[PDB]
DNA sequence: TCAATATCCACCTGCAGATTCTACCAAAAGTGTATTTGGAAACTGCTCCATCAAAAGGCATGTTCAGCTGAATTCAGCTGAACATGCCTTTTGATGGAGCAGTTTCCAAATACACTTTTGGTAGAATCTGCAGGTGGATATTGAT
DNA sequence: ATCAATATCCACCTGCAGATTCTACCAAAAGTGTATTTGGAAACTGCTCCATCAAAAGGCATGTTCAGCTGAATTCAGCTGAACATGCCTTTTGATGGAGCAGTTTCCAAATACACTTTTGGTAGAATCTGCAGGTGGATATTGA
């Protein structure tokens, strides 16, 4: 009848994945995110399999990225919680807005 | 007839990189040198990435260089990072890295 | 489709870089940050793809969009 | 039909820096793009360099420039180096 | 004493058409050039690389076209697409 | 012969269609050229040159003066939104900044 | 009395002045010698177009101003109002121009 | 003919130009250490422009650092200027 | 420190998806020729860069002083983590048909050439004028009382 | 809820530095009559991309505790802003010598354009072999006590 306190196992999983390389997002749900938005762009399009994984490799390169700056602005709040707040100025600093 | 790469004494293709710069409207024309030169440079970068990414692999009880090992080798690395910090390398993750603040105790 | 997306996947991608604490608000704070990439390159490939008369999005294409956001993909081509 | 890569040369040097090494397809892959990669910014400065300075040739010398504006400190210096060594056996025997 | 070219003369020109009024000091037409030349530079390159990533090796209205799609924003795009497909349909009307 | 008539007045137009034609040619982008190229993109950069001086024109009035200078150029870029976007990694030399203070410095 | 501001009405007073006008912050002499004496170490008996050396001050000065302007949003994000080293480090490591 | 020796001259950059440069970019109040990173920041920042600008200086075999040398030193680093083209 | 629960870490092991080999044709790359021509000397005509002299006032420097801001200490209401429970959406193949990249095979239209002939542009000159820089009255704004 | 002390906002001048218009010579568009090449066009031909199926089985969605983090409140030492006195050194003008950019020609050494001859690299089956993914057993790291 046991548990490990609050952020115990949330460290465990940064050391797991931190040292993985799999993909984080489930493939198929993502697949679908892609054709939804290409189709308004183009109707009736058709995707090389090497297409979608090219993306999904971008975009989860991509957050992951901006997740590291989140952390540092949330750390710089001397937080240890990130927040849409923290996400907004690092996209702000990068220019992305 | 021998190739001018071993000529220059690479392993690099002389010829093609010299074909590869004529076709890709760079100027109008192209010195001798100029695809040995290139052809020299782009093999040095690449055994040096290969030497790196060599060593992590063995660091890893592997033989076989896979996309981990060619990012831990360049993100390792001051000058190779700075050279590819605005590239993503696939399936290469992240280095292992947890700011203090974070850890317990 | 958006919310595919899923929490505990949007965590991964948190850990993986390096988040120990989340607050409720960054899921959907994510998404929208997720679609906008995706739509930027998204858009930015299918104008390589209608270019060359295709209908079909190729890897390559993507890879010549994601430079073109400043976001160089390397292993599909380039 | 056919397209070609860098994967043989990737591969010679592999051998000549880790005999007992090998390259997986995927890890191939990220060589070739960083061989392109690399190809395109050099050749594209020698190009700008040599129009900035109105000529219509691209010597080594456009490429050695391109090589410093392009490469951090040691990997500048040993890339020159390596450069010149090639074009000097290369215009020699 | 070879002639130093720039695109003054059509700034100029275009300039008093929005503003018959309004002049411009020779800094702020230095600015100009710069923005003329660097917009060339974006397209004409992007078209080069389009060009290049189909195999063809000439550069057409087309190419221009798709490289304004992709360096422009929005409405700004739909506008310059606007103007440059009007001015090559008349071109070729002779 | 016949009559000498500008590529630029065939394309009802004021930026030089012959310069940029060769500016093309001699700019090492492809190995040849199409005709309605050098049209199509003198038309887009006096699309875009007539855009910009006619907010630029703008911000000259409204600071009552009738010749437009740098600052009436930084002006008109940054409070557009799409050009903003276009010219964000650029800068205008002797233009400023626009005014602009955080919420929370104010005096409360 | 004599009359004082409180602080901080005058530094108010200073961003609506200078974000008012265009000219350029830092002196041009001391300017020209910080150039000439970084070319110097780089190569030696350099010559120096007037126009270059301005170009430098015009394109250092914007650099500086608007690391400025991320710095302030360090600042004010982690509840402040006076920006410190950390924040301009804050901004270039998220800029990266130095994680 | 000896020109004197250059040294310290990133102390010209003094407090009261920093602090203007900050009120441009809309600060406030300023700590008293800014002053000195401010200055350790520019030092970089002016270096890696003038290393570049200095390149294309002598691959043009010139003696003289030209405008368009800055310029392209600053395209280089995705910091294009204009105003100064020529 | 005990003691238990759930995590890691090792050393072996065996099948299987990739890898590394082995066996052949065409584009590419290397040659031997004939022409071309870019841009490396060899001057030298003039910009404009480095320096010096001198005077003057805008501004940097260094202080005093105390307002109010950053930083340290509490505190407790909630949010966000850890988990056990229950369930359906993703994953894994295998089949099959079809859409559609890649090609081959034309050729009429569109480009590049060569060179002559015809002006739009650009380098000053000369002529014309915003507005920088000054200067006093509103109009406010700020801050003590 | 004034007032007094200052800072800011404006409209009125008007000669100087620049901006705009006037003039001429080319460098370079525009015209024309060939010579070449590109790439749009049907017709096919596989390659690989969607569907359609099924199971299973993770992996995700829900609720329940409650640990411990964030944000509100207070307190105050002393940092950093505002105001001043001083007088340094950047600015502003002018003038001069001369380093070194360009601007011209002159001419190989080196690159391009061709026509062939020979070799190498991309393919499409062969012939292994590196570890992924389990197993088991042995300390670890956490946690409640
Ligand atoms: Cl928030
Ligand atoms: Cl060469
Ligand atoms: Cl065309
Ligand atoms: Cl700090
Ligand atoms: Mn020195
Ligand atoms: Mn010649
Ligand atoms: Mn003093
Ligand atoms: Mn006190
Ligand atoms: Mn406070
Ligand atoms: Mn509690
Ligand atoms: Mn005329
Ligand atoms: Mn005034
Ligand atoms: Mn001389
Ligand atoms: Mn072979
Ligand atoms: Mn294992």
């Amino acid at each position: 009848p046991h548990r490990y306190r609050p952020g115990t196992v949330a460290l465990r999983e940064i050391r797991r994945y931190q040292k993985s390389t799999e993909l984080l997002i489930r493939k198929l749900p993502f697949q679908r995110l892609v054709r939804e938005i290409a189709q308004d762009f183009k109707t009736d399009l058709r995707f090389q399999s090497s297409a979608v994984m090219a993306l999904q490799e971008a975009c989860e390169a991509y957050l992951v990225g901006l997740f590291e700056d989140t952390n540092l602005c949330a750390i710089h709040a001397k937080r240890v919680t990130i927040m849409p707040k923290d996400i907004q100025l690092a996209r702000r600093i990068r220019g992305e807005r | 007839a021998k190739t001018r790469s071993s000529r220059a004494g690479l392993q690099f293709p002389v010829g093609r990189v010299h074909r590869l710069l004529r076709k890709g409207n760079y100027s109008e024309r192209v010195g001798a040198g100029a695809p040995v030169y290139l052809a020299a440079v782009l093999e040095y970068l690449t055994a040096e990435i290969l030497e790196l990414a060599g060593n992590a692999a063995r660091d890893n009880k592997k033989t076989r260089i896979i996309p981990r090992h060619l990012q831990l080798a360049i993100r390792n690395d001051e000058e190779l990072n700075k050279l590819l910090g605005r590239v993503t390398i696939a399936q290469g993750g992240v280095l292992p890295n947890i700011q203090a603040v974070l850890l317990p105790k | 489709n958006i919310q595919g997306i899923t929490k505990p996947a949007i965590r991964r991608l948190a850990r993986r870089g390096g988040v120990k604490r989340i607050s409720g608000l960054i899921y959907e704070e994510t998404r929208g940050v997720l679609k906008v990439f995706l739509e930027n390159v998204i858009r930015d490939a299918v104008t390589y793809t209608e270019h060359a008369q295709r209908k079909t999005v190729t890897a390559m294409d993507v890879v010549y969009a994601l430079k073109r956001q400043g976001r160089t993909l390397y292993g599909f081509g380039g | 039909s056919r397209k070609e890569s860098y994967s043989i040369y990737v591969y010679k040097v592999l051998k000549q820096v880790h005999p007992d090494t090998g390259i997986s397809s995927k890890a191939m892959g990220i060589m070739n793009s960083f061989v392109n990669d690399i190809f395109e910014r050099i050749a594209g400065e020698a190009s700008r360099l040599a129009h900035y300075n109105k000529r219509s040739t691209i010597t080594s010398r456009e490429i050695q420039t391109a090589v410093r504006l392009l490469l951090p400190g040691e990997l500048a210096k040993h890339a020159v180096s390596e450069g010149t060594k090639a074009v000097t056996k290369y215009t020699s025997a």
